[PDB]
């Protein structure tokens, strides 16, 4: 019983890891550097007026 | 790809500033899974 | 002082907008307060915006109407605004001009000074040197207000802020009973107050809380309610700030000034701005903005050698919850410390929804110590502190660990949280609180756990506090 | 048909009375020779562009984006010019189009278009990209008059359910889509599954037609029953049950 529930939880411990791993180092620089895009955005417009 | 695809504007920055809270939330929540996993991992291979 | 016959015109070169435009005025001076008299009968007054040799130009305040051009009084005072203050308006009710409205008598003016007040200088400056209570255990136990410290207040529409105010007004005062009730009795303690930019509502709702409470004897309340002329929310300020001034340094007494709704004052300055023809700054904002809220709130402090002081609690609302907003960023700036509440709270139905997680302060660390109090607070706030992050923390492990996985400990955690947030938090509108009460609670809030978990207190008050 | 071209090339200011001229004739024909009649107006972008040309000529001053603050006005000077008449019998049936920049649906000439007018279609690019054509997107399109347009005898019984249900359809069909692209299928269950397999059929029959292919509305419910029957009757809330006694089985 403890073998085979050692031998899943390694695959599902993988799973997970790779998920948070995947959430980490992609979306959020995307959505940091799409954020500095829109302030700056923002300033020209306003500027211009 | 380096840039979600939206017009700039100010409602746009409310709702890419909600996505990024959104984003630490579930990373966030996301390692306190991986604590548990980690923990059933070791205790499971203690003795 | 003054002797000299006013003069009047009946010149009118054109009006526009907000203001009028006249000229052949002899030897006019800048911020020069007017009168006006109009066809039908009306009285109105006013201020002088613009002069340029023979020209002038007077910003009406009760706004242009109706006004003709060859039939229209302009009489000048050649003064600029002086206050009446005096030490009697307490008990008071008061608009934002300053004419009274509770169907009594004009004030009986004891002394005279300018509405801007002179600043005050730094050489002469006291440091804080003992706490107060407001009458909420949240914000004394977690959170110190010094004699002379500037803490806001954030909030967002929707939130009950003005009830908090309410709560703070009707139970304010001080704690030097430590020692005796009898030397306690001697009570130097009054509070002033300025509604401004408030709807009708609230207005009401603030007058009647006022009087009901049953110590009007020592308030001071002024009114401004959002029909009123625009530009009486920019004067509003001034004269409370004279009031307490003239309160505190001729009177030596212990003033605290609470004000509401900064962002109604903003947008009125805003508006004097656009009207005065003005570059705007930054996001329409004026760009003097940082100057004008220093000047109107660096009045306060200690004075060396006088015995009193002034202590200021403005509160503001931030647009769309936006922490970074210009409004709340420049009064952080100039200010010491921020109180916070949170959404959240509140929409756990849980009064005063205040969120202390965010909350910080400046001079916590010198406001409190022994004799002024209990030698067992700082410890406490650590304490708690550290026990409820620990807490909502580990809520949010135990949301998918699974509450099998978790250990006693754990369950004593949560049992922290849930009393913490029943008990210590919620008071209700009129428990009032004192700080020894509040760190009764705080100690039997501590009580579950054993000292070996509480890291944060020494054992020397350990042998002491914790076996009770 | 009556035609009015103004090519690119063309001096640029008279664009501003062109469409006047046209709502003038069509005006005379609707209230003067009593006849039903069809406008197309195109390429609104224009047309605010040579407000803009005249305004900054004049140094007026300026609105939001180098537009006049006035442009609500003008437009609305120029669509409410429609509708019908006590005592008459003609109509104006005005239908405009107009592009977007850069399919930025809060630019302020479509704002205004979709404040004065009833609403919109919205000609969509993706599905444009899939070789779709008609490449319209149901979700975004809006169209006030229809909730009252349609009913027993005007069109049929059984016509807004239809219509109520596929909307819904396809709304939780795109959060699927978008649920997906977070996770996958791992997390998901058979019923994304289906609601997949409905957008894509959905696309497939519903929405592609052809250069030539003339529907008629009977037939266009039928489709529309025939996509519905993808799913169980139970799930459907939208649609009562009475409906559902009548015309679900087969």
């Amino acid at each position: 019983s403890l073998q085979t529930s050692f031998v899943t939880l390694d695959e599902a411990i993988k799973i997970t890891n790779r998920r948070v791993n995947a959430i980490e180092h992609v979306i959020i620089p995307r959505i940091e550097r799409t954020l500095a895009y829109i302030i700056t955005e923002l300033d020209e417009r306003e500027r211009e007026e | 790809k380096d840039r979600i695809e939206i017009f700039p504007s100010r409602m746009a920055q409310t709702i890419m500033k909600a996505r990024l809270k959104g984003a630490q939330t579930g990373r966030n929540l996301l390692k306190k899974k991986s604590d548990a996993l980690t923990l059933r991992f070791r205790q499971i291979l203690k003795k | 002082y003054l002797s000299q016959p006013r003069l009047t015109y009946k010149t009118v070169s054109g009006v526009n907008g907000p203001l009028v435009i006249l000229d052949h005025v002899k030897f006019p001076r800048y911020a020069e307060i007017v009168h006006l008299t109009l066809p039908d009968g009306t009285k109105r007054s006013g201020q002088v915006l613009e002069v340029s040799g023979s020209k002038a130009v007077v910003q009406v305040f009760e706004g242009t109407s109706g006004i003709d051009a060859k039939k229209t009084s302009c009489e000048f005072t050649g003064d600029i605004l002086r206050t009446p203050v005096s030490e009697d308006m307490l008990g008071r009710v008061f608009n934002g001009s300053g004419k009274p409205i509770d169907r009594g008598p004009v004030v009986l003016a004891e002394d005279f000074l300018d509405i801007m007040g002179q600043p005050i200088n730094p050489q002469c400056r006291i440091y804080p040197e003992e706490m107060i209570q407001t009458g909420i255990s949240a914000i004394d136990g977690m959170n110190s207000i010094a004699r002379g410290q500037k803490i806001p207040i954030f909030s967002a529409a929707g939130l009950p802020h003005n009830e908090i105010a309410a709560q703070i007004c009707r139970q304010a005062g001080l704690v030097k009973k430590s020692k005796d009730v009898v030397d306690y009795s001697e009570e130097n303690f009054a509070i002033v107050f300025a509604a401004m930019g408030v709807n009708m509502e609230t207005a009401r709702f603030f007058k009647s809380d006022f009087e009901e409470n049953g110590s009007m004897d020592n308030v001071c309340l002024f009114l401004n309610l959002a029909n009123d002329p625009t530009i009486e929310r920019i004067i509003t300020p001034r004269l409370a700030l004279t009031t307490a001034e003239f309160l505190a340094y001729q009177c030596e007494k212990h003033v605290l000034v609470i004000l509401t709704d900064m962002s109604s004052y903003a947008e009125a300055l805003r508006e004097v701005s656009a009207a005065r023809e003005e570059v705007p700054g930054r996001r329409g904002f004026p760009g003097y903005m940082y100057t004008d809220l220093a000047t109107i709130y660096e009045r306060a402090g200690r004075v060396e050698g006088r015995n009193g002081s002034i202590t200021q609690i403005p509160i503001l609302t931030m647009p769309n919850d936006d922490i970074t907003h210009p409004i709340p960023d420049l009064t952080g700036y100039i200010t010491e410390g921020q109180i916070y509440v949170d959404r959240q709270l509140h929409n756990r139905q849980i009064y005063p929804p205040i969120n202390v997680l965010p909350s910080l302060s400046r001079l916590m660390k010198s406001a409190i110590g022994e004799g002024m109090t209990r030698k067992d607070h700082a410890d406490v706030s650590n304490q708690l502190y550290a026990c409820y992050a620990i807490g909502k923390d580990v809520q949010a492990m135990k949301a998918v660990v699974g509450e099998e996985a978790l250990t006693s400990d754990d369950l004593l955690y949560l049992e922290f949280l849930q009393k913490f947030e029943k008990n210590f938090i919620t008071q209700g509108p009129y428990e009032n609180r004192t700080v020894y009460e509040t760190l009764d609670i705080g100690w039997q809030l501590l009580r579950i756990f054993p000292k070996e978990m509480l890291k944060r207190i020494p054992q020397s008050t350990l042998s002491e506090f914790y076996p009770r």
